[PDB]
């Protein structure tokens, strides 16, 4: 069967280079078209694609921005990126049927052109004060630059937010619908070492 | 270049029929493939040549004969909600247009607001938190403090697995120094014919 | 009591649309399956191979079943054309017409084609039959198989006309893929080749009631009741022979070096000689080059030999065909190299049957006791000529979609510009180059022996 794998996520600094491979197993990489594709959270770009035995076209956008090269003896297709500051997306990696023009199979590689890479803060918020039924009460993590995972200790009523860019570093907000309030903890940890865990007092 | 519009980037089904529509900037020659995208993994291929399926499940059809192209699903499930583009393979530079499926449900917003820690006013900031945690639709989140804000963020889930309602967490970052305006007011407007103000002083 | 003229007219007429269509088929089915009903060069390749193979295999097993099928009061052939007609008009018109179907094209291609390919033969093998059965003179049987011949001859020229100024007259949209980056439409080009088909279809069902008009049965009985059944053994007796078994394999091997040529050539011609609405004019121009050669190689085999006129006349295209793919696409180069290649598609087609009656002479000297010695030839002939050209059909078609074709494209890749090129010019030149060293290994020296035969044959 037909797939390709690609390199895992890379964090490059500003304006550095980064090279996404692109492995190819299953087909003859030399007769089909190796085509490169921009999602960056929204609709689909195309930057470029490389023909393994020979020409390389690029798209105007990514001319002097993307360069494609394609190693024939292990059948893999790289892609270089230069200048940066918006290019944080997902670049995919797709062989195009040499009939039609169209992508049978997909692979998928991130990249976050951000900088620093710090702590995240744990507050817990909680109500001021009011009485309606059930509580809400929420917390927040602000100020890292990895993918967290905030849980909760066994309760599953949680809405744990998309986190946001805020400066250089990222936001995440999480809020529990609970009924009674014996006593609750907010648990979250970083990408990195990074973890710890606060209770949710009063007031 | 060609652009392929997807009018519709939301639509509404309920285990029924879901039509999604791509329309071309010039005649393709009915040469436009249709892909599905669950979020977290990459575009698999659907339809080929407006017609043509590639190894799916029948309920996946595809007509069209050219500038107005249409993918039908008559048994739209849970694998079904997810993202769909529209290709077209007619020109040099492709493009894409996206579109994705939502289901069926009520109404009816929840607000709450949060003041900042003591923990987090120690340390040179204060973040006011409003939480919308359960509605459906399209919301939208005002600041007041004593007088309209712009210098919030905005962040917005999927929709929800069992609820299927949406939510929205509003954070606004003002610093102990510009910490005395007054009071801050949350409001949320959406179909439900008055907005929802939660304040604290 | 002889067969009248307007009968043998009217029967020659009906008998013309058979190759008429293996002709309109054989020149654009490929380019129609590639470009109009946008497959895949895989299933386009499955379904020419298939659809011949399946042509091949019908013929001799129709053959036999119209061979035991019983005398009736419409005939004994007239109720094979008349049950053979209606289905097959339907089958033609149903080949032309793309689908509107979201999975298996290729099976609806393949079950039509392989259908109108058994109707066709059912009705054009009882007709091959009906040359023995409208009457018993030798004289009236040879005037109406020359007339056969001359419509038939005329007939692929009036087909190729039709379809060339039907589909290729209607002006495509391309996809210009990726290598090319630096009012009708496809549902109009798909609408013109229905108009085509139907066009064919109602020349078929108007020849097939003149057919039925002007052709009676006379109450033939098959003549003598004594006849021989050997097909295997008599198959392998005529290939024992040697003038005879070389005259096949040269034969064959020519037809599949003019057979394998047109298919590739409709895209060759439009994809490598900038013909997208010209290759109609040089399918055109290559047959009223053969129509007009005709008469003159029948004069340059009567004036310059036999055999000398088959070696001039297979070999002639192979000079031209190495100039076309060695020029930068010239339109009057590729003017006249067609001329010369409608030349040598007539020599290479009438000189062989000219060659025919010295080998059924020699091989009435060598056995004394023969029956059906040329309704073997021609079997055999068109049997093997029609499986090697659905497998070459097939071969080249895949090779296309191993090079990277592209459906509609406005510019083709460097593999398949270099495929097109190759499949008119190396393959047609290897199998003209076997052919012509087969007519080298043939014995019988044009009639400087067969002549000797003939007194031989005025011996018996
Ligand atoms: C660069 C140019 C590229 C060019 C393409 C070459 C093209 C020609 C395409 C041609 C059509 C293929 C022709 C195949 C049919 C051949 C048979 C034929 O067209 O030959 C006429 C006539 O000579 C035969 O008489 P027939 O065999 O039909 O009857 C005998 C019956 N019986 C046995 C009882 C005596
Ligand atoms: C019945 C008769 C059938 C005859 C069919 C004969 C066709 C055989 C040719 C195959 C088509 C491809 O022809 C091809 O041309 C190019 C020339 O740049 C070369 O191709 C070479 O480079 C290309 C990259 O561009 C790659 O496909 C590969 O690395 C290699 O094949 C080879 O020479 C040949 O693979
Ligand atoms: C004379 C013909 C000789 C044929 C004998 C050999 C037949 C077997 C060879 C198979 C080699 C690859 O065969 C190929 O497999 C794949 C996987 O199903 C099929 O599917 C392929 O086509 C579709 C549509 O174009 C695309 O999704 C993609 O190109 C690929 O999946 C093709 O239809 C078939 O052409
Ligand atoms: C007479 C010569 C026969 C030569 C056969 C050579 C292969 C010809 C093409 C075969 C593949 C295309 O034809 C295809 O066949 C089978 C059923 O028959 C079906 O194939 C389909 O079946 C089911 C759908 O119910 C799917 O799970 C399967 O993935 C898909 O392949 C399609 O309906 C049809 O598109
Ligand atoms: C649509 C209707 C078509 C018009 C009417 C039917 C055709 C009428 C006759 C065509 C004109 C002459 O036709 C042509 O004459 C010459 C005579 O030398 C024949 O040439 C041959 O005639 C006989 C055998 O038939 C032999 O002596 C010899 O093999 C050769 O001379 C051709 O086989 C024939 O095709
Ligand atoms: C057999 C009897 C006669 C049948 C022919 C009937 C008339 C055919 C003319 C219409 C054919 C299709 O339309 C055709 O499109 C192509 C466009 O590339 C052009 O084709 C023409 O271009 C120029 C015009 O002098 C010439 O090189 C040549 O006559 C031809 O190639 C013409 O514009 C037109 O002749
Ligand atoms: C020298 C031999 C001469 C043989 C050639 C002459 C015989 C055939 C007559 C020419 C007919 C040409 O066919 C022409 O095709 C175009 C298709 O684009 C048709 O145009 C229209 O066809 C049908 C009409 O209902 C519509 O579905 C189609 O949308 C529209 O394009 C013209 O109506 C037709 O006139
Ligand atoms: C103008 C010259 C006349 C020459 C003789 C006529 C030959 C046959 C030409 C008919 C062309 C038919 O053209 C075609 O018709 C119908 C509607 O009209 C449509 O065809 C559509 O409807 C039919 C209805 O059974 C379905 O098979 C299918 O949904 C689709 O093919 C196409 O849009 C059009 O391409
Ligand atoms: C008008 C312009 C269009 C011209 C189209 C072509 C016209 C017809 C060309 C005639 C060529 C005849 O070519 C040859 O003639 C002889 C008879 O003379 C026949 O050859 C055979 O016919 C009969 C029946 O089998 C037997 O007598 C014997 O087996 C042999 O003579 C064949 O017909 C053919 O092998
Ligand atoms: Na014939």
């Amino acid at each position: 069967a037909s797939k390709l794998e690609l390199s895992g996520p890379a964090e490059p600094r500003g304006s550095k280079s980064a090279q996404i491979t692109c492995k190819a197993k299953g087909f003859p990489e030399a007769r089909f078209w190796v085509f490169w594709l921009f999602q960056r959270a929204a609709a689909l770009d195309w930057p470029a694609a490389n023909f393994s035995g020979g020409p390389v076209q690029f798209e105007s956008r990514f001319q002097g921005n993307a360069s494609l090269k394609g190693s024939q003896a292990q059948a893999n297709a790289e892609l270089n990126i230069g200048a940066l500051g918006s290019s944080t997306a997902t670049y995919r990696c797709g062989w195009k049927l040499a009939n039609g023009g169209f992508f049978p199979s997909w692979g998928g590689a991130n990249v976050n052109g951000a900088a620093g890479a710090k702590a995240p803060a744990v507050y817990p918020v909680e109500i001021s004060g009011a009485g309606t039924g059930s509580v809400t009460l929420g917390c927040l993590v602000k100020g890292y630059n990895a993918k967290p995972n905030l849980t909760w200790p066994g309760a599953s009523g949680a809405l744990t937010f998309p986190s946001e860019l805020n400066g250089a570093l990222w936001n995440l907000a999480s809020a529990v619908t609970g009924s009674g309030f014996p006593s609750a903890t907010c648990a979250v940890g970083f990408g990195a070492a990074t973890d710890v865990d606060k209770k949710v007092a009063a007031a | 270049a060609l652009d392929i519009n997807s009018p519709e980037a939301e639509k509404n089904a309920k285990g029924a029929r879901a039509r999604i529509t791509c329309n071309a900037g010039n005649q393709v020659g009915s040469a436009v493939a249709w892909f599905n995208q669950r979020p977290g993994d990459p575009a698999s291929l659907l339809t080929y040549w407006a017609a043509t399926e590639k190894g799916v499940a029948g309920k996946q059809s595809a007509q069209g004969a050219s500038t107005k192209f249409s993918m039908s699903s008559a048994g739209p499930e849970a694998p079904s909600l997810s993202s769909y583009w529209c290709l077209l393979f007619e020109k040099g530079a492709f493009s894409f247009g996206g579109s994705k499926l939502n289901p069926r449900e009520g109404a009816g917003p929840q607000a709450s607001i949060l003041p900042p820690s003591a923990d987090l006013n120690t340390s040179g900031g204060a973040a006011v938190v409003c939480f919308l945690p359960n509605w459906y639709g399209n919301i939208t989140v005002q600041w007041k403090t004593e007088a309209p804000q712009s210098q919030a963020n905005m962040s917005w889930p999927g929709q929800a697995g069992a609820n299927a309602a949406y939510a929205m967490a509003a954070v606004l970052a003002i610093t102990k120094g510009d910490y005395g305006p007054g009071s801050f007011t949350c409001n949320a407007s959406n179909r439900g014919t008055g907005p929802f103000a939660m304040s604290l002083n | 009591s002889r067969l009248s003229v307007c009968s043998k007219l009217c029967y020659a007429i009906g008998g013309a649309p058979y190759q008429i269509t293996g002709c309109a088929i054989g020149f654009f089915l490929q380019i129609y399956l590639l470009d109009v009903a946008l497959l895949d060069p895989f299933y386009a390749s499955i379904i020419l191979f298939v659809g011949r193979a399946w042509d091949a295999v019908t013929d001799p097993t129709v053959g036999f079943l119209v061979s035991r099928t019983p005398w009736t009061r419409f005939g004994r052939m007239m109720p094979w054309i008349v049950l053979s007609t209606p289905f097959a008009v339907l089958c033609y018109f149903l080949i032309w017409y793309v689908p509107s179907v979201d999975q298996g094209k290729v099976v609806w291609y393949l079950i039509f084609y392989c259908c109108f390919q058994t109707l066709q033969t059912c009705f054009h093998v009882p007709y091959s039959a009906l040359t023995m059965f409208i009457s018993t003179e030798q004289k009236e049987r040879d005037s109406a198989t020359a007339y056969r011949m001359t419509v038939e001859v005329l007939g692929t020229l009036i087909g190729t006309a039709i379809q060339g100024q039907i589909v290729g007259m209607a002006n495509a949209p391309c996809i210009s893929t990726e290598i090319d980056l630096q009012h009708v439409s496809l549902q109009d080009l798909r609408n013109a080749y229905m108009i085509a088909s139907g066009v064919i279809c109602a020349i078929y069902v108007v020849c097939a009631v003149v057919l039925f008009l002007g052709v009676k049965e006379q109450k033939d009985t098959c003549r003598v009741r004594t006849e021989p059944m050997s097909f295997f053994q008599g198959i392998c007796m005529v290939m024992g022979h040697g003038p005879y078994a070389k005259l096949v394999m040269g034969f064959l091997f020519t037809s599949l070096a003019f057979m394998l040529l047109e298919g590739n050539f409709a895209l060759f011609c439009i994809y490598n000689l900038g013909f997208r609405n010209d290759f109609q004019n040089v399918l055109l121009v290559i047959m009223l080059s053969a129509t007009l050669a005709i008469p003159f190689w029948q004069w340059f085999l009567t004036k310059f030999g036999k055999k000398t006129a088959v070696y001039i006349g297979t070999t002639s295209v192979v000079p031209f065909l190495i100039s076309v793919v060695l020029v930068p696409s010239s339109l009057a180069v590729t003017y006249i190299a067609s001329f010369a290649a409608g030349v040598s598609v007539a020599a290479a087609f009438l000189l062989p049957w000219s060659m025919l009656p010295d080998v059924v002479d020699d091989f009435k000297v060598q056995n004394p006791e023969s029956q059906g010695h040329e309704a073997i030839f021609y079997s055999f002939y068109v049997f093997f000529t029609k499986f090697a050209s659905g497998v070459s059909l097939g071969v080249s078609t895949l090779s296309l979609d191993f090079a990277g074709y592209v459906t509609r494209g406005c510019t083709q890749p460097g593999e398949v510009k270099l495929t097109l090129k190759i499949l008119v010019s190396a393959a047609p030149i290897v199998l003209i180059i076997i052919g012509l060293l087969i007519f080298i290994s043939y014995p019988i020296n044009e009639e400087k022996r067969q002549g000797n035969r003939k007194l031989l044959n005025e011996q018996r």
